């Protein structure tokens, strides 16, 4: 055998390295052609939905979601007690292969490494066919395919068409190493950033407090108040809450909701080239304000599924739908307005009239969190090539990396009825990032359920069939702002 | 917006009757349904809760094996057969349909912790006597 | 989750009722919704929610959650107020929701 | 024995059989009909 | 510790007695002393 | 007199396999 | 000195789904209390809902013209229809501002007033950025959207630039 | 620069941490809802630039520097509690004294309770003495002085208001008219906001309702008037059949090829921020003008160590609320 | 430390996250510091 079976998980330090070996199944794809795919071949009515590119032979492997390399005991053992961590160094194997024919065994596949990241980048896009989360389950390699400049259904002059390592007992490895990206926070802040004052002293700025002197006529006057504790709103602030861009509130009670379609056409939504696409998940803000958790909004949050569930219009039980809660602090509410400002000025003739902000771009003193990560979420994205980019993170949550895990194709060598079956086992190490807080009080943290149940959460049922039962989030721990 | 119910009758002990509830106004597959029982004398009991499209139900324990629920979604009606009565189970039985959720859980949005009931029907009375 | 047998107020006062519960009960923040009915009637949900009043539901009805016990307060009471009361929330060992023992408002007028 | 001799866990690694064309996400539940015999000494 | 950890055990001890002030019933009694010691 | 004898430690420390934990408080002792 | 082969909303795999699902039907349908949440996959048949990780650069809409001279406007609209900033009480137009597609893919004949290969990681010049729900849907009133005209920087912006002065800050300093 | 100040310190909430809330004020606004602690502790504030009866001799003082900053850090609040400008006056220590997260004024489990002494602390009579070295880390330099390329920096409009109040509105603006921002639904006041000019050149008697602490004006070469828009944009397109339509930009967030000046600093203004640890900033300079910082001056935290009165015969098991009364004095270099 | 391999979650410690009057393990409004529950340390599961 070219290979061992590693599935484990080291905490050592300040370091966790965890190792995940799956076994794997890859057929042939398009019949060891290269086709043309664009819109026009499912019809295309939606200019929205215009696409064009070509589907490959190539499969490809997808380890992207963290999933597939935390235990959820470990992922406990993690946030619980940790301030943050990131990826370091990445090793992968592909060892124990086995080629079949349609079954007789045989033949060698192929596989390589994108390191000069030339073709095109489909991992970030958070696509299914990753790892399967529980070790005994087996992982049909997904197909490899891309997209292109369109005009329409119609390719354009500018649109593009895209050595391999050969093996059966024979092995595949490499080794791919992370660049310096910041800790991905797992924590919720203690103080909103508009409380950050201290209660017990007042300020030497002031405020106007009284803009007229009664009720009567010519009663205008000038009167000043400092800014002390009895009134907090007023005072001044040094930072100010991160950007917004409105989400339209969806109320998770059936009837709450308007009765009529309203799921696009009341849609957030950002334009490209005549072509509008959903704004989703959109820029990190929290899903509710306290005292409403029953509120979500539109597409400002990643929505999961259950074991179970798939394809079209399922109900609202299958799905699970992720919280960003914790970020309310330093973050503007999704579906509300990020606050006012003046629209004229006064005159002695007019009154002062204000408007509500929808949306606002970066100003000098916005500070923010970005979108937590999921255990069944993705891990990185590759920040595009351009010109100029800000706070590069991937809008659905993790690293972002303009040198990202490398992407691995794999095929079979063609014709004969044939496919391959395989071993992989990839190994990421973590950096830690450890919690030196001096709060007193006993924090919230991850726990199982301990009352009495039909069968275990996150463990499989009579039929053999695993199930993740929620969404779980990295931050818990709690830091001073 | 209505839910009724009908099917109570006088049983005797041992018996088994089906208790239909008919409910029109209001869509019917995006909402969930309970059954809530109750004494003469005594509060409130929820005998059974079945989620939308019935993939999901669990009973109350007193009642458990000896009721079933069928919720047939293509003419709007809820249905709950019982079997082997005795005479602990007389009382009058309320079709609910469950909205409001308990809040941290209303993301994971279960067939289960809808035990808010907007509004439930006119009850009916099923009395179990030799 | 246990409500008091019989609780007692004159007209234009302010009546409490509370239903204590487990930790399977409230212990894990699950909601605690109100119910209440007019004798030989059939009951209506009056506050959905810890705290909410729905449409068509007066604004001096109000409770709220503490701990493991929600307490309801009624205030300016009126003649129409006399009726049961039901605390009802979800029992986690259980696995199903567990409604109050019951209460009787007395208007004392 | 608090450390008695240790648990010797054995299994045939699954083989699948002929996986569909288009990509299914759904685990693989088609497998070879297998088993394995050998020698052991202690 | 309880969540982290499957079992804790005591392996030292380091103990100080440091400031001492003596009072009179209320001023400063400086010339005072204090009795302590261990029994090991 | 004016000198002081000792500070205030009170913290805890998570060093591998041990923890570290100093408490001081304040007493007063009648007759 | 490049042009990118790909849009910035076509960066998915065309042959897979996601994980990800959206709210495909607020409404059941042809009835009074008839409101029901379903969701769906987020898949290649519908390629506008997905979640994508980067958003499309910043924007400050330009007023467009036409070559034709039939297809404008039968008015001088050349200063009054301008987009300008106001700097001490003193209006000076944008010129040329930031980088934007000068038109729509397909049409050649339009062009900003004061503004091709930018197209796919920037905003056209002339098209608004994007809508913004400008309240909340709760059976009372249905909901309601604005048009976004310009949009400042966002985390997860990525944009070109066309094909420095001492402050205490600038960004992207590189000149209009 | 040197400073040398007097200080007397007294003792606050009998030494005890007490919870504070509105409840105890009546917080009749949601905007102003919080829920924190309050400590007998004081601290050292010369965060502003003009900074820059019997003896009991055993009893004593305590002091601690927080170095690991995790502590709440109040010194970026503006607050006062300064030394006094004038060398020769005697100051008072202000009580410390932070907040943590609410739901209205009751708390969340995820608020943070803190007890100072649970840091290790120095101890000082009235012969030992106490300094620490502070090493400031890199800011850039405070600008002092007074067809295109690049654009006037961002806005977020105020609303203008008039020295002479016949110019003003007869009607009562100052909240209702304001500028804010909301956080998780709670409304902010924006003060000062965005470094924007007072006012247009040629009219002096205008300032900012909430923008200004002062007047600016100097920065009106690279910045637009805080109570202006920030300009134009096409709302539309035009067509034979529709004319150019546009409409007023009131906030404007930051645009590629953008510069401005930052807040100017005066005699009594702060110097230093702490920048928020978090994901992510731009530009963290802070808006009350004054240099941003990740790791500040450290908070001086500062009580005395309280001395009990005479404690019963008998064992009674109450920790003693019998205390001395006692208070310290002393000099601060700085 | 503990070296177990368990798959499923482990019951840990929490503090309840939900609207309170006062905060567990801290002081009411005159300081008097308060421990609400006694706290056991067996949380983390064994095998036999």
């Amino acid at each position: 055998s070219s290979g061992n079976w590693h599935c484990d998980s080291q905490w050592l330090g300040d370091r966790v390295i965890t190792t995940s070996t799956r076994t794997w199944a890859l057929p042939t794809y398009n019949n060891h052609l290269y086709k043309q795919i664009s819109n026009s071949t499912s019809g295309g009515s939606s200019n929205d939905n215009a696409y064009f590119g070509y589907s490959t032979p190539w499969g490809y492997f997808d380890f992207n979601r963290f999933h597939c390399h935390f235990s959820p005991r470990d992922w406990q053992r993690l946030i619980n007690n940790n301030w943050g961590f990131r990826p370091k160094r990445l090793n992968f194997k592909l060892f124990n292969i086995q080629v079949k024919e349609v079954i007789a065994n045989n033949s060698t596949v192929q596989v390589f490494t994108d390191s000069d990241y030339q073709l095109p980048y489909v991992l970030g896009s958070a696509h299914e066919g990753c790892l399967p989360p529980f070790p005994a389950d087996v992982f049909m390699i997904p197909q490899y395919g891309y997209l292109t400049l369109n005009d329409g259904s119609q390719a354009v002059g500018r649109s593009s068409f895209y050595p391999s390592q050969m093996l059966t007992g024979n092995n595949f490895q490499f080794s791919y190493e992370f660049e310096n990206v910041p800790f991905h926070s797992s924590y919720a802040h203690s103080q909103s950033l508009d409380r950050l004052m201290n209660p017990l002293i007042d300020q030497y700025l002031y405020y106007l407090s009284k803009t007229i002197n009664g009720s009567g006529q010519n009663q205008q006057t000038l009167k000043f108040s400092v800014a002390g504790p009895s009134n907090m709103a007023v005072q001044g602030r040094n930072y100010i809450p991160g950007p917004s861009y409105r989400q339209q509130r969806v109320s998770t009670t059936v009837t709450q909701n308007n009765n009529s379609e309203f799921a696009w056409p009341g849609a957030s939504s950002w334009a490209l080239n005549g072509r509008n696409s959903l704004m989703n998940p959109g820029p990190a803000m929290a899903s509710h304000k306290e005292g409403e958790d029953r509120f979500f909004p539109l597409s400002g949050s990643l929505i999961f599924g259950k074991q179970g569930t798939g394809r079209d219009n399922v109900d609202a039980d299958k799905v699970m739908i992720t919280n960003e809660e914790e970020i309310k602090t330093t973050n503007p509410v999704a579906t509300e307005s990020y606050g006012q400002v003046a629209t004229n000025h006064q005159s002695a003739q007019a009154q002062a009239q204000t408007g509500w902000v929808q949306n606002q771009g970066i100003l000098p003193g916005m500070v923010w969190q970005d979108r937590d990560v999921y255990l069944q979420g993705p891990i990185w994205a590759k920040i595009p090539h351009t010109d100029g980019n800000f706070h590069p993170s991937p809008l659905m949550g993790g690293f972002g990396m303009k040198h990202p895990p490398p992407q691995i194709l794999i095929k079979n060598t063609p014709f004969i009825t044939q496919y391959s079956t395989g071993q992989v086992s990839v190994e990421i190490e973590w950096e830690l990032q450890k919690e030196n807080s001096k709060r007193w009080n006993p924090e919230i943290q991850y726990t199982s359920n301990y009352y009495k149940s039909n069968n275990v959460e996150f463990a499989v049922n009579t039929e053999g069939v695993y199930s993740e039962p929620r969404p779980i989030g990295t931050r818990y721990l709690t830091r001073n702002l | 917006v209505q839910l009724v119910e009908s099917g109570g009758g006088v049983v005797q002990p041992g018996r088994s009757l089906r208790l239909s509830c008919a409910a029109s106004g209001f869509s019917f597959s995006s909402f969930v349904f309970h059954w809530v029982r109750q004494a003469p004398g005594k509060g409130l009991e929820w005998v059974a809760v079945i989620s939308y499209d019935g993939s999901n139900k669990n009973y109350a324990d007193s009642v458990k094996g000896r009721f079933t629920i069928s919720r047939d979604n293509s003419k709007n009606t809820l249905f709950l057969q019982m079997n082997s009565l005795s005479a602990d189970d007389t009382a009058v039985y309320y079709c609910a349909r469950g909205a409001i959720c308990s809040s941290t859980t209303c993301y994971l949005g279960d067939s289960y912790y809808f035990y808010g009931m907007d509004v439930w029907g006119q009850g009916t009375t099923v009395t179990v006597s030799s | 989750l246990t409500q008091p047998p019989s609780v007692s107020g004159a007209p234009g006062q302010r009546v409490t009722i509370s239903c204590t519960g487990s930790r399977s009960n409230i212990g894990a923040g699950y909601d605690v919704h109100w119910y209440q009915q007019l004798p030989g009637t059939a009951p209506k949900l009056l506050i959905y929610g810890n705290s909410n009043r729905p449409s068509g539901v007066p604004d001096r009805f109000s409770g709220s959650k503490s701990g493991t016990s929600a307490s309801l307060a009624i205030t300016g009471l009126q003649t129409d107020d006399e009726a049961d009361y039901y605390c009802q929330s979800y029992d986690s060992s259980l696995s199903g929701s567990v409604f109050g023992g019951g209460t009787k408002l007395t208007v004392l007028g | 024995m608090k450390h008695p001799p240790p648990q010797i866990l054995i299994k045939n690694t699954p083989v699948p059989a002929d996986p569909p064309t288009a990509f299914n996400k759904d685990k693989l539940n088609s497998f070879i009909t297998q088993y394995s015999t050998g020698q052991v000494s202690v | 510790l309880i969540n982290n950890n499957w079992g804790f055990r005591p392996k030292r001890l380091n103990f100080k007695l440091f400031n001492i002030q003596v009072k009179e019933v209320i001023a400063n009694n400086l010339t005072s002393t204090v009795q302590v010691f261990t029994d090991s | 007199v004016g000198s002081s004898s000792g500070n205030w430690h009170c913290d805890s420390q998570w060093l591998g396999d041990r923890v570290i934990t100093t408490s001081t408080r304040t007493w007063a002792l009648p007759t």
